[PDB]
């Protein structure tokens, strides 16, 4: 023994004499883990930055179309019905907070902020274009909806913004990043650990300084190695679910608002008799197909790795002049974490 | 369900003409009668833009308004018995190629192709 780079081990398989001991066997499991380590983490590296970015931009891209929409809107009511402000100002604000609030998981209810708006909103009609000239605000609101002052109105909004919120209110980015993320970690069972020691550095201990493992071995070894990680190449590639999907705005329904809340002329058409009972009474989608593509492109990310593993690591894919994991040969002749993987691939919910 | 369905799209040549028709259908058909219809054309890599508007009747009249590059040339009309709005178009030119979508201020159509070309 120069430069590496009796017997009682229990890794490599000794022929006769050895070059390394129980002690250097050891360091040689814990590199092999820290190689197998970086390389699963490189193999993975260039899918986990594509779709963090796109996790990233496509979680931005919302809140902007919302707040747009609710400045023309405000801007409309001031406009076009300014005896309406300040009190639109405040209602028109109230519903599209509630927007973006139910856009983003937060628990509500759609047909309140329609109704709302409406209840909102009568009583400064009535008040203020209606009949013009505090206590008997409550009345209104309540007269509102028993008398059914807007018709269906109410109900045709509630259909056009509840079927273009649903579908708004990401979660299939997120979980391709955590089982992605979860591969460079996985660990693998003992037997490997001491098979992709033999294969990468018990050559060493016998004292050889450039021989390769042979690829047939590096094959049989990884085939082994990988034997769980394989099974989920089924369900990572159904991809297809996802690319489906992208089937597929909400601007359009929340700058249309105002427009249909302005057609209060259906209010104001009863407003002689109405009145007088009330009276009585009181490139984005570019961006998705662009993503699909790339996608695509990683769609057997799960069934090339072991390739993967073989290839960017020396060896003799020629299988000869080899290292078998025991002897220098002329040609080579021969579960949970993975599991919940399976499981959450729950999300293939993309029931388009 | 709710569907605005366009037809009467295809392909012809400059100067000819076609008709659109759009169907309001689902029980849309009660407020097709107090709503406003729009006809929006699509052209390839544009913005959709408005056509024509027609606005609901009272019975004897109905308020038409036309963007200026098809003024003179098409003719939108309503039948309110039938919940229908046509688009008759004239004179086509090459650039009055696009996709053209039916719509209402609650709902849009999916649109049909028209092509002028030689
Ligand atoms: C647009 O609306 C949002 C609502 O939060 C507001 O923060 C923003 O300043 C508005 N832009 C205006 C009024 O120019």
């Amino acid at each position: 023994c120069h430069q590496v780079r009796g017997s009682d081990l229990q890794v490599c398989l000794p022929k006769g004499p050895t070059c390394c001991s129980r002690k250097m066997e050891e360091k040689y499991q814990l590199t092999a883990r820290l190689n197998m380590e970086q390389l699963l983490q490189s193999a993975s590296m260039e899918l986990k930055f594509l779709i963090i970015q796109n996790a990233a931009v496509f979680q931005e891209a919302f809140e902007i179309v919302v707040r747009h929409a609710k400045n023309y809107t405000n801007a409309m009511f001031k406009n076009n019905y300014p005896s309406l402000t300040p009190q639109a100002f405040e209602f028109v604000g109230e519903f599209f907070t509630d927007v973006s609030l139910y856009i983003l998981g937060s628990d509500i209810n759609v047909d309140d902020m329609v109704n709302e708006l409406f209840d909102s909103l009568f009583p400064v009609i009535y008040t203020q274009l209606m009949n013009p000239g505090l206590d008997i605000n409550e009345c209104l609101r309540g007269a509102r909806r028993d008398l059914k002052v807007f018709g269906n109105f109410p109900k045709l909004i509630m259909t056009q913004v509840s079927k273009s919120l649903q579908v708004t209110r990401l979660q299939a980015l997120n979980l391709g990043i955590e089982v992605i993320n979860t591969t460079d970690h996985l660990k693998f069972s003992k037997d490997c650990g001491r098979m992709l020691t033999r294969m990468w550095y018990c050559s060493y201990c016998q004292g050889l300084m450039m021989v390769k493992p042979c690829g047939g071995y590096c094959n049989v070894v990884m085939q082994g190695c990988m034997a769980g990680v394989v099974e989920i190449d089924k369900y990572w590639r159904e991809i297809l679910s996802l690319e489906e999907l992208v089937g597929m705005d909400m601007e359009n329904v929340l700058l249309g608002l105002f427009s249909t809340i302005h057609d209060i002329q259906y209010v104001q058409k009863n407003a002689g008799k109405l009145t007088t009972t009330i009276g009585k009474l009181c490139t984005l989608s570019s961006r998705r197909r662009e993503l699909i593509q790339k996608l695509k492109s990683f769609i057997s990310f799960y069934s090339a790795l072991p390739g993967y593993i073989c290839s960017h690591s020396p060896v003799a894919e020629n299988d000869t002049l080899c290292w078998n994991g025991q002897e220098l040969v002329e040609r080579y002749s021969q579960e949970p974490v993975v599991s919940q993987i399976i499981d959450k691939l729950h999300i293939n919910l993309l029931t388009s | 369900d709710v569907q605005l369905v366009e037809s009467g799209g295809g392909l012809v040549q400059p100067g000819g003409s076609l008709r659109l028709s759009c169907v309001a259908s689902g029980s849309f058909r009660s407020v097709f009668s107090s709503s406003t219809m729009e006809w929006y054309r699509q052209p390839p890599g544009k913005k959709r833009e408005l056509v024509a508007r027609i606005a609901p009747g009272d019975g004897t009249n109905y308020g038409a308004l036309y963007a200026d590059s098809v003024k003179g040339r098409f003719t939108i009309s309503r039948d309110d018995a039938k919940k229908t709005v046509d688009l008759q178009m004239n004179s086509l030119k090459p650039e009055d190629t696009g996709v053209y979508f039916c719509a209402s201020g609650v709902a849009w159509g999916q649109g049909t192709l028209v092509t002028v070309s030689s």
